[PDB]
């Protein structure tokens, strides 16, 4: 019960990395 | 004045040829003479120990702290 | 009431500075979260 | 530029705005506030760190009266 | 005038027998545990 | 009035000195290097 | 380990055998991530010191660069008048070139350093050893700082694998 | 077009928006505070003021109304245990309830003083763009805070028109609330003195009063109005920053090293009152007399009070919890129940053993007997192979005095070790670990938590002087420099 | 003039190095 | 014009070593810090206070020498030189410990007089005043190690001594009694010096790999004069490189800088929070999770349960060494040794 | 034996800062999507 | 006893929802001060 909350963040924390990676604002010149 | 235009001049080498050794010596005889130990009351390899003291001195008094370390330092 | 205040102004958060303060929140979670539960 | 009656009372606080006494003024009367404020705090600090000791001035949990 | 080469040689190896005479007394004297 | 409330005031006006002829030093060499206009 | 607590399990323990906090190599790279984390933020804040003007207060301060400009962002010369005051003039990078060079020299050889300290005490070449090194005339010892650092570690040494040993010297 | 660490900055043209949100934040403070207090009287147990007081049971805000005379409430307790008809409004559900009335009203005002935003008392009277008078604004809110320092020190303090501060004796036993007559000379610099409190808010009430005539009055000169930026509110944000870090390392201060101003009685002992042995010291005092005066010793000992030998007990230290453990004191290891006595340790041959106690350093600490020239006689074994100063050898038998286990004696190795490990704790208890789901680690002591924020928050606090403070000397510079 | 900012600084620096060379050679 | 015009503009003239109004504050108080740090490693013993040795008439390398704190009997005293401890006498002043002190206490207003110049001069520079903020990082070390860990504990015997073996038992001490590496406020600190370091080791050399062609030598570091307004490397390129190693990088110069600013510093703020409340003892020593089940369950290890054995390995051995004043005589019985060590 | 307090810490300490700075970035690019005045503006 | 998994119910069965609502009201008065050009569009 108590490991399941640590399993939450760390996954969680994965998620906001991959969306970060791919759908990141891409800079443009112009 | 350039820095570098100071040190390869010879007026310069001139006055600090004597006042280099007569500032080192003085450093030297500081110490040869035995005053550094006496000014900040550093102990002698003679003295960490006494005859009569030979544990670790410690201060142990907030106020009479100064004469608890005449009481350490006469023997 | 009284008129419209010139000082209104806009707030704005990029795309870039999201995912910043997104890990930020996360990233003191899974650090304090061992120390809360204890 | 909204008169109200608690406002009328008040505005001759706020009329005033941007003068100032023309020259040095009285900043040398603050700086002798100012290094006396200096040893003031050095004073109750040492009395406070038994650094300063003042007969019958005992810095120790005293007997308040009960 | 003196070469400023010169003055970097003389000071430096000075430096050189400053530096190695600390590193003799490690073995020598007081702190050497002889 | 004590030994450590006489040595203090004493530091104070040591304190002063300090100060002080820091600054007498500080007021007389600021006339002589001023600086043209 | 693959840890958190398994780091300091290690650091711990390496200490106690090995000495790495009196080992130079150890000490050649603590000032390179001091000093890498010094010429970082003295680096980064003498840029962001010298922005020029292009935005106004009501909007960030990082607007003012577009992405792929050819114009400079901010007064070099600005920056190095400051630091040219700051200790003094000769001590001032005026090449941002190899200013930028500095800041990739530093830290890098601290850690190539730090590295081969883990490498050299891998096999059991340990650091200083200042251990009953200063003695009166008499010959009785007299305590340092590092006699003080050896019963800290002492205590690690008596305590790590406290089951696994069998004979009086940890050789592994 | 503001980030999100400027959306406030709305609010520097603004000076009728300025007192809506400082309305606002006063209203959250007045609202923490009615809200924390009836929280706490939830959870306030006044079943033993004497082995249970308020700061074992994590009261926080509560020791700050009993400290300036509150100490009645409208279940009819009280902290002094004398029993009350009627406390009226003031008590600890009359302040309660009345921080939040106020918080409600401020909250209201501030609606008001954010919609009508545009008063003429805001504009300058020759331009027309919003100002602040500073220099004055200064003079009056620095004269109000002059009658309120020398009407608290003249009335509230000193029992003219107020109840007082509570004050007690030296050693935590007696404490009440009373008038408090000043102490003027040098006796009231002594921070334990509460008449200096007394005499500190009527003179510097004074002072505070003439300073706002005089800032009311005369205009700054032209070079201080230039230099400190006068004209600009965040140099005053700048400086009043620093005089709330500076307030806050004082406070954190006398809190962590005891005043007057901070009663042992109500936050609990110093850590300076363990190091020093300033209770073990106290209860041999008030023993040396007692057996002096013909007495057997177990008759000696049942004369402590068990508050007086309550506070020589390591759990009490502040300086024994840890951070991210959390609740009162009481979770530590349960309610205290009765004292168990002194225990006196004698060996085989009859010398007086005593134990050498816990540091507050050590979470762990070995077990060590002691005589009256510091031998170490006797001990609990780690290695328990090459013994040579075990409690089987040496023989230690167990004496108690006063106490519920008063006139008792145990002599065998299994009983002996138990309470020699327990008698380097301090003094010996009997606790209730049950009631609370103690778990058996200590906790910390509201003197040690106001200590961590207060002094966290101080910390901060400097940064923000010098990131206001360069902001206003710097103010031309801050959408960059120009190439010129 | 800057003969006062080096000389504060060198001129004790060389005097300290008189006496560590001197210890060097001091034992028990 | 005014005697106080005439001596602003002397202070603030062009000369070699800036001095400033700043100038009066830094260079009294950091030229005795310094001098007295110097001293005090050279000279003073630390035979009274610690009974250890700790100078260079004694022995003692660069390494084991130190300026060293007071006795615990001194409690929390200045140690003023005309003070009720000193009473006027140098010698006296020397051996109770008083030149730590001198040295932390003039060395506290030189961190005051040396921010102070960092404000001076940006202003007659005319640029933002972040140096002067950045520097508030170190000073947040200092006042909270050097100043505020000694005030929360017994004494000013608990504070770092100045000597470089004397921070290393510091960072032993502060394991063993307090357990330092496990609170979170170090945790965040680590990031800081280690992403500190690893910040100026990418821009240092994301620079000099993308920088142009600007002469004809091999030598890149001549093809760089000071005041031109093209800048000398492709951030397009810079950014198009990381976009594609590591997925996300900065596309601003603005933003990297202010970045580079923000990672060392913080994470001197956040370790500098964690050691004021080690002065209170409120440390992060036990997950009660893990002890109340180690407890119970006499099989149940972890790598966390190691290191606490480890620490009364810490607390038990070098105790009886570090605190001469409280006289620990602890057997040989009582000691925490393992199997066979 | 766990604090049950640390779960209302935790998931509170993670979701109400989380969901407030997603909130800034929807509105600013409401904001944006608001001037340009194609499709999406209304 | 009360079951410890209710106050992750409510506080959750509030938050999460209503902070839900008061994105799309702050979203609706982006597009509406976005449109409107003046002050706050940017
Ligand atoms: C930010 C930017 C800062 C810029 C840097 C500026 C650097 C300036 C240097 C500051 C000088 C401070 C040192 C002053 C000496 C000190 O502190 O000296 C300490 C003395 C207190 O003295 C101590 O007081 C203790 C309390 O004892 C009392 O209690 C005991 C048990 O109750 C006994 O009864 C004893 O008799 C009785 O006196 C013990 O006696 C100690 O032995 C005794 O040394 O206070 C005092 O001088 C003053 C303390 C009150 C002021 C509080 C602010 C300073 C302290 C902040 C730290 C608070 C702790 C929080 C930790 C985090
Ligand atoms: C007396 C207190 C005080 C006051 C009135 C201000 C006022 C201001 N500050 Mg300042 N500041 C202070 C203390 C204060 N500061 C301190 C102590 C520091 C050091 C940490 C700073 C550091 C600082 C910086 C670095 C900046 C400001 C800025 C500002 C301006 C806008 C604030 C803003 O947009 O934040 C908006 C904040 C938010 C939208 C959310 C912040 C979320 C915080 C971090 C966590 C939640 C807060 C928490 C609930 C509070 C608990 C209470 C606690 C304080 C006891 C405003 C003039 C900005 C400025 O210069 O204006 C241009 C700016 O850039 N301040
Ligand atoms: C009849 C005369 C009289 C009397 C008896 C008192 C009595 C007192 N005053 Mg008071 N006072 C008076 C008139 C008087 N006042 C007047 C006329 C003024 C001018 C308005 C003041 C202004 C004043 C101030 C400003 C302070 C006192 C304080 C005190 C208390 C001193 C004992 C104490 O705890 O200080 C303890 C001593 C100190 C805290 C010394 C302060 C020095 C600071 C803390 C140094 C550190 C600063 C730094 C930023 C901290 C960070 C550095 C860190 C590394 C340490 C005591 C209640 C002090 C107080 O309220 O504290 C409870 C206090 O701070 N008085
Ligand atoms: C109508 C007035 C009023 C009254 C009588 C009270 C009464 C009380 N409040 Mg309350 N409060 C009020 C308004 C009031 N409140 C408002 C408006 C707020 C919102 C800001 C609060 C917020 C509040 C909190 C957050 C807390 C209280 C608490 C308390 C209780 C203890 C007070 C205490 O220890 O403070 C001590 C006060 C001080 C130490 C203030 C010191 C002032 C500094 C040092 C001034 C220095 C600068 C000075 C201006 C410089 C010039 C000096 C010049 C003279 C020379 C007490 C029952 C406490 C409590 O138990 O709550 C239930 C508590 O924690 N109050
Ligand atoms: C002039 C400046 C004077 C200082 C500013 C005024 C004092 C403000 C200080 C805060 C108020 C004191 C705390 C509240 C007291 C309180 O509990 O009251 C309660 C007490 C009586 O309270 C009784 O106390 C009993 C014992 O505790 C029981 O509790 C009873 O239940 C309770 O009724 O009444 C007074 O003290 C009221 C006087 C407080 C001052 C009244 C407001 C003064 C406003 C004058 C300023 C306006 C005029 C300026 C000119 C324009
Ligand atoms: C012109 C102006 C010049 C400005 C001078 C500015 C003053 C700053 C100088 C700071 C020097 C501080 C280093 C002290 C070292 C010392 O004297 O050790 C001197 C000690 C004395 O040597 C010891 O002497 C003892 C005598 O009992 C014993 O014999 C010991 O065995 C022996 O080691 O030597 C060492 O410890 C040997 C190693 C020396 C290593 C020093 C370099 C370490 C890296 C520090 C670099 C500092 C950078 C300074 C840059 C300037
Ligand atoms: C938006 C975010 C909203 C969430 C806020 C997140 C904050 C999380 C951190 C606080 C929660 C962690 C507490 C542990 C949880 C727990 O169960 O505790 C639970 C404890 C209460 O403890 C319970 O008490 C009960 C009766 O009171 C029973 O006794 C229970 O047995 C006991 O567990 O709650 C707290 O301790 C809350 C304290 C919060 C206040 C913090 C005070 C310290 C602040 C110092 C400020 C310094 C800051 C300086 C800057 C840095
Ligand atoms: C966004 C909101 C996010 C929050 C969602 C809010 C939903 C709240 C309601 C669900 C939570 C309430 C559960 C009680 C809490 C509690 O502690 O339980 C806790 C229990 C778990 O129970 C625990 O179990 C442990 C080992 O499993 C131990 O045994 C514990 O003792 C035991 O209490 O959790 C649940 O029962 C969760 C069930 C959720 C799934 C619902 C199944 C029924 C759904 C039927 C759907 C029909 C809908 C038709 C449409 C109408
Ligand atoms: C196999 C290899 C493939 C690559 C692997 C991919 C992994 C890359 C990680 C993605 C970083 C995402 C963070 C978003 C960050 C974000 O999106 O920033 C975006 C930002 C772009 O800034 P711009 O210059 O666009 O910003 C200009 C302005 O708009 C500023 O707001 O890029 C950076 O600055 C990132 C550089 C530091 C990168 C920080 C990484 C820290 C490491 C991760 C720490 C978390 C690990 C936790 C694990 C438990
Ligand atoms: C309207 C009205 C009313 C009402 C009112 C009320 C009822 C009130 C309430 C109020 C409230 C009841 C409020 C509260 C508040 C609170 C708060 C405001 C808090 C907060 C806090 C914070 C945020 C903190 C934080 C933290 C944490 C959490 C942890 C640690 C750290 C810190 C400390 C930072 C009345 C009827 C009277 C009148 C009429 C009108
Ligand atoms: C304490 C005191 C004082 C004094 C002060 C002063 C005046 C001091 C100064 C001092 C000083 C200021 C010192 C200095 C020292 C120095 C030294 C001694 C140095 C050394 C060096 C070295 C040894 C190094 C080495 C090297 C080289 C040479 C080269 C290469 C590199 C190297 C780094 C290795 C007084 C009177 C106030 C009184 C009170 C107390
Ligand atoms: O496995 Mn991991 O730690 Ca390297 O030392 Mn030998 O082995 Mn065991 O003992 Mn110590
Ligand atoms: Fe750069």
């Amino acid at each position: 019960m108590e490991a399941l909350v640590y399993t939450f963040l760390l996954i969680g924390t994965l998620m906001v990395i991959f969306f970060a990676v791919f759908f990141r604002e891409t800079p443009r010149i112009l | 004045r350039p820095f570098s235009d100071i040190i390869t001049s010879v007026r310069y080498w001139i006055i600090h040829s004597i006042t280099i050794p007569s500032l080192f010596v003085s450093g030297w005889l500081f110490i040869s003479t035995g005053l550094a130990y006496d000014v900040f009351g550093t102990p002698r390899p003679n003295e960490y120990f006494t005859q009569d003291r030979q544990q670790v001195p410690l201060v142990n008094d907030r106020f009479s702290a100064k004469q608890e370390l005449e009481d350490l330092t006469k023997g | 009431m009284t008129g419209p205040n010139p000082n209104k102004q806009a707030v704005e958060l990029n795309r870039t500075s999201l995912y910043w303060g997104l890990l930020l929140i996360f990233v003191l979670a899974v650090l304090f979260s061992s120390y809360f539960f204890n | 530029a909204l008169r109200t009656r608690l406002g009328e009372i008040l505005r001759p606080l706020n009329a005033e705005y941007g003068k100032v006494a023309p020259g040095w003024g009285t900043t040398p009367i603050m700086g002798i506030v100012m290094l006396a404020f200096l040893i003031f705090l050095v004073i109750i600090l040492q009395i406070y760190n038994s650094s300063l000791i003042i007969e019958n001035v005992d810095v120790d949990w005293a007997n308040g009266i009960v | 005038r003196i070469p400023l080469w010169l003055v970097g040689l003389v000071g430096g190896l000075a430096v050189i027998t400053m530096l190695s005479l600390f590193f003799y007394g490690s073995y020598s004297g007081l702190g050497s545990s002889l | 009035m004590t030994a450590s409330l006489s040595n203090f005031i004493a530091s104070l006006i040591a304190g002063g000195v300090v100060v002080g002829v820091i600054a007498i030093a500080l007021i007389v060499i600021s006339k002589s290097d001023r600086i043209l206009r | 380990p693959l840890g958190i607590s398994g780091t300091f399990n290690f650091m711990l323990v390496f200490q106690a055998e090995h000495n790495i906090l009196m080992h130079p190599f150890h000490m050649a790279g603590v000032a390179g991530v001091f000093g890498g984390s010094l010429f970082s933020a003295m680096h980064g804040s003498l840029v962001t010191s010298s922005l020029i003007r292009e935005t106004t207060e009501n909007e960030s301060t990082n607007y003012g660069y577009k992405f792929g400009q050819e114009e400079e962002t901010y007064n070099i010369v600005a920056a190095h008048g400051y630091f040219g005051r700051l200790i003094f003039q000769y001590a001032s990078f005026n090449n941002s070139r190899a200013l930028h060079f500095f800041l990739a020299l530093w830290p890098v050889v601290g850690i190539w350093i730090t590295s081969m300290g883990i490498s050299t005490m891998a096999f059991n070449l340990n650091g200083f050893n200042f251990n009953q090194s200063v003695v009166d005339s008499q010959g009785r010892v007299i305590n340092t700082w590092a006699d003080i650092l050896n019963r800290a570690n002492l205590g690690i040494e008596v305590m790590h694998e406290r089951n696994a040993h069998n004979f009086p010297l940890d050789l592994a | 077009a503001l980030p999100w660490y400027r959306v406030h900055t709305v609010v520097l043209n603004d000076p009728g928006r300025l007192i809506a949100v400082h309305l606002m934040h006063t209203a959250l403070v007045a609202g923490w505070a009615g809200s924390m207090a009836l929280y706490e009287l939830a959870v306030f147990d006044p079943s033993d003021p004497v082995l249970n007081p308020m700061w074992r049971q994590g009261m926080f805000v509560m020791p700050f109304m009993t400290r300036l005379g509150i100490t009645d409430s409208w279940g009819g307790w009280s902290i002094t245990g004398e029993s009350v008809s009627n406390p009226g409004i003031w008590s600890f559900e009359g302040v309660a309830l009345s921080h939040i009335i106020l918080s409600g009203m401020c909250f209201l005002a501030a609606i008001w003083h954010w919609v009508y935003w545009d008063l003429e008392l805001f504009r300058d009277p020759r331009t027309g763009e919003p100002a602040l008078d500073l220099p004055k604004i200064f003079g009056i809110h620095l004269f109000l805070s002059g009658l309120l320092c020398f009407g608290f020190g003249a009335f509230h303090v000193t029992g003219l028109f107020g109840p007082g501060i509570w004050v007690s004796d030296a050693y935590g036993i007696t404490g009440k609330v009373q008038p408090v007559a000043p102490a003027w000379g040098a006796d009231g610099f002594n921070p334990f003195n509460p008449g200096g409190i007394a005499a500190h808010h009527i003179a510097a009430g004074i002072f505070g009063i003439f300073a706002g005539i005089f800032h009311l009055t005369v205009r700054p000169p032209q070079r201080l109005y230039r230099a400190l930026r006068m004209g600009n509110i965040e140099t005053v944000l700048s400086s009043s920053i620093s005089a709330v870090f500076f307030a806050a390392f004082v406070t954190s201060g006398t809190m962590w090293y005891g005043a007057a101003a901070t009663p042992i009685e109500l936050f609990g002992p110093t850590r300076y009152q363990w190091d020093s042995g300033y209770f073990q010291q106290e209860i041999e005092r008030q023993v040396e007399t007692s057996v002096s005066e013909g007495l057997s010793e177990s008759q000696a000992w049942s004369r402590i009070p068990d508050k007086l030998a309550f506070y020589d007990y390591i759990g009490n230290n502040p300086a024994k919890g840890g951070l991210f453990r959390a609740g009162p004191m009481n979770k530590g290891d349960g309610i205290a129940e009765a004292w168990l006595g002194h225990p006196i340790f004698r060996d085989k041959e009859g010398r007086e053993l005593t134990v050498r106690r816990m540091p507050a350093f050590f979470e762990t600490f070995p077990v060590i007997l002691v005589d009256k020239d510091g031998i170490i006689r006797a001990d609990i074994p780690f290695r328990r192979a090459e013994s040579k100063y075990s409690i089987e050898q040496v023989g230690v038998t167990v004496d108690f005095y006063g106490g519920k286990l008063n006139g008792q004696t145990f002599k065998d190795a299994p009983t002996v070790k138990k309470f020699a490990r327990k008698a380097q704790l301090g003094e010996v208890f009997e606790f209730d670990r049950t009631s609370l789901e103690s778990d058996g680690v200590f906790r910390s002591s509201p003197r040690g938590w106001y200590t961590y924020g207060h002094a966290n928050f101080a910390l901060l606090f400097f940064f923000g002087h010098l990131w206001h403070g360069g902001r206003t000397i710097f103010r031309d510079v801050f959408t960059g420099i120009g190439a010129e | 003039f800057r003969w006062l900012a080096i000389h504060g600084l060198a001129i004790p620096t060389v005097f300290f190095l008189g006496g560590i060379t001197a210890m060097q050679f001091i034992q028990r | 014009r005014g005697l106080f015009d005439l001596v602003d503009d002397w202070l603030k003239k062009d000369r070699f070593v800036f001095v400033g109004w700043s100038g009066l504050l830094l260079f009294p108080t950091a030229y005795l810090a310094a001098g007295g740090w110097m001293t005090g490693t050279t000279f003073v013993t630390s035979w009274y206070t610690h009974g250890l040795a700790s100078s260079y008439l004694e022995g003692c390398n660069f390494l084991t020498a130190a300026v060293s704190t007071p006795a615990n009997s001194v409690g929390h005293s200045l140690l003023l030189l005309w003070g009720p401890e000193a009473q006027g006498d140098f010698t006296r002043w020397c051996q109770i410990g008083g030149l730590w002190t001198f040295v932390a206490l003039h060395g506290a207003f030189g961190l005051i007089g040396f921010c102070l110049r960092q404000f001076e001069i940006a202003r007659l520079v005319g640029i933002r005043p972040y140096n002067a903020i950045a520097f508030s990082g170190p000073i947040a070390v200092f006042v909270s190690v050097f100043l505020l860990y000694p005030l929360g504990q017994a004494s000013w015997f608990f504070a770092p001594s100045f000597g470089v073996a004397a921070i290393f038992r510091f960072l032993l001490f502060l394991q063993g009694f307090h357990n330092w590496t496990l609170n979170p406020f170090h945790m965040m600190g680590v990031a800081g010096i280690l992403g500190g370091a690893l910040l100026c080791a990418i821009h240092g050399a994301t620079v000099e790999n993308t920088l142009f062609e600007d002469g004809d030598a091999a030598n890149t570091f001549r093809a760089f004069t000071p005041t031109q307004s093209e800048e000398t490397y492709s951030m397009v390129t810079a950014n198009r490189f990381w976009s594609q190693i590591f997925g996300v990088a900065f596309s601003n110069k603005r933003w990297l800088h202010f970045f580079m600013l923000f990672v060392p510093v913080t994470g001197l703020w956040t370790s500098s929070i964690g050691i004021v409340g080690l002065a209170l003892n409120l440390r992060a020593y036990d997950f009660v999770s893990q002890e109340l089940r180690a407890a119970e369950d006499p099989e149940f290890e972890t790598f966390y349960t190691k290191n606490h054995l480890l620490d009364e390995g810490i607390r038990a051995w070098m105790a009886a060494q570090d605190q001469p004043h409280e006289n620990f005589v602890f057997p040989e019985e009582v000691l925490p040794r393992g199997n066979a060590l | 034996e766990v604090q049950f307090g640390a779960y209302l810490a935790v998931l509170l300490g993670t979701f109400l800062p989380a969901l407030f700075l997603v909130n800034l970035f929807i509105q600013t690019e409401a904001r944006k999507a608001g001037k340009a005045g194609g499709q999406d503006s209304d």
